[PDB]
């Protein structure tokens, strides 16, 4: 039950809300995020 | 004749009731086995959900 | 429990206690109904203050085939603490009663679930 | 040399312990201060004993000695007797999880 | 009369040869017992600790 | 292990077991010596199969003192499983038994290294 908490903390992470500033991020996933791990 | 020919009845009857144990033992033996090899898949799967609780 | 000793406080002298014993040990007798398949031994007397005097007893009874034995003292202090039968013992001076016996939690837990 | 060999293998199928050839020890774990006790009992050879006890897997574990078939199938039992145990605590610990 | 006793000390060497594997193997079952048991009480542990620390987030809400 | 409950396999259909309860607990009264001190209560009925059913028990124990309390179920467990006793419960159709209390791992090695 620990990947399924770690998607469920992923998932409630990427929707909302209201909690002044911290608005959910969008996922990027295999190509873009190769690169983007590259550009670190 | 007669001492012997009974005494080696009542020994290879022992010896055959003790094989008896012995098949007694292999009988109840992968059963127990299966019960056995359960336990550390069980274990090594509740000490995960254990660790999601606590990620969480 | 078999041995059947139950302790009296007297509010009275030991040397009053002593020297008025068999009349002491009758009227024991007269408030157990007085029958002859009853009888009150005195196990011991002892002062303890001034006017202050222990004694204690058993209770032998008799079957009818001719046996004795000690009554429990358990039952021998349950006749002793119904009320009239303490009003009566009080009236001869007793002011207090003990048993030897130490109940079982079982045994104490009926008798605070029915005190009566 | 007939009736020496036939005493012996009647010997041997036997729980008297006069060289069993079902010889062998299963280690109990013990926690001390209770490693003083035990103390095998009737027909116990402290050399088979002590050299249960030399090659120790790992401390607090005390020797038992299985002669034969039925104690090795009471060793099962016992087995049993603690799988259900293990199953059940552990799905105590699944539970409150 | 030999021929008896041939069967009876091959019996006896098969059967011995067999019983050492099974208690050997009961030894080995054993040791998993224990090696598990070890884990179990390691997770009535992290349980219990989790469970506390649960009431205590319970408490803070 | 205080609750000392036992459940108990039958190879008998529920509506039988149910149909004769009254016999059944008896006669595992009989099982365990049926003394008056001894109570045998049913805690529940469960069919598991066609042919299967469980039958959950304890059993309540009364002191001299008249004090009453569960036998514990490793206890009860211990004594149905001597080889005479298990002998006399697979007469009445049990095939199984198991009891609730997880042994601890000091329990279990004391069993292991004394399966008898």
């Amino acid at each position: 039950a620990l990947f399924d908490s770690l998607l469920a903390r992923n998932k409630k992470q990427a929707e909302g809300e209201t909690a002044l500033g911290e608005l959910p991020s969008l996922q990027l996933g295999l190509a873009d995020l190769r690169q983007r791990l590259r550009k670190l | 004749s007669e001492a012997l020919q009974q005494e080696i009845a009542k020994i290879d009857e022992e010896i055959q009731k003790c094989i008896r144990d012995k098949e007694a033992v292999d009988a109840f033996l992968p059963a127990h086995g299966e019960q056995l090899a359960a336990i550390p898949t069980d274990v090594n799967f509740v000490t995960r959900k254990s660790e999601g609780a606590h990620n969480a | 429990d078999e041995d059947g000793l139950i302790s009296l406080i007297f509010n009275k002298k030991e040397s009053d206690i002593r020297g008025q014993q068999q009349q002491l040990v009758e009227s024991l007798h007269k408030v157990l109904g007085g029958h002859q398949t009853l009888t009150v031994n005195v196990e011991g007397v002892k002062t303890k203050a001034d006017n202050q005097t222990e004694v204690i007893i058993y209770v032998v009874e008799r079957s009818p085939n001719g046996t004795s034995r000690r009554v429990g003292a358990s039952a021998l202090f349950s006749y002793f603490e119904q009320a009239h039968i303490k009003a009566n013992m009080q009236s001869l001076g007793v002011t207090g009663a003990m048993a030897q016996t130490e109940l079982s939690p079982v045994q104490i837990k009926q008798l605070i679930q029915n005190p009566l | 040399p007939i009736p020496e060999q036939i005493k012996l293998i009647v010997d041997k199928w036997n729980p008297n312990h006069p060289n069993c050839a079902f010889k062998t020890y299963l280690y109990n774990k013990v926690d001390e201060h209770t490693v003083p006790l035990y103390g095998p009992g009737p027909n116990e050879d402290p050399k088979e004993w002590e050299e249960a006890l030399q090659r120790k897997p790992a401390p607090n574990f005390i020797p038992v000695l299985c002669s034969g078939f039925p104690s090795i199938v009471a060793r099962l039992m016992l087995q049993r007797r603690v799988i259900t145990e293990f199953n059940n605590k552990l799905h105590q610990i699944n539970a409150s999880l | 009369m030999d021929e008896i006793i041939t069967r009876w000390a091959t019996d006896l060497a098969k059967y011995q040869k067999e019983f050492k594997e099974q208690a050997a193997k009961v030894m080995e079952w054993d040791r998993l017992l224990v090696e598990n048991g070890e884990k179990i009480q390691k997770l009535y542990t992290s349980t219990y600790e989790a469970e506390r620390a649960s009431n205590e987030i319970e408490r803070q809400l």
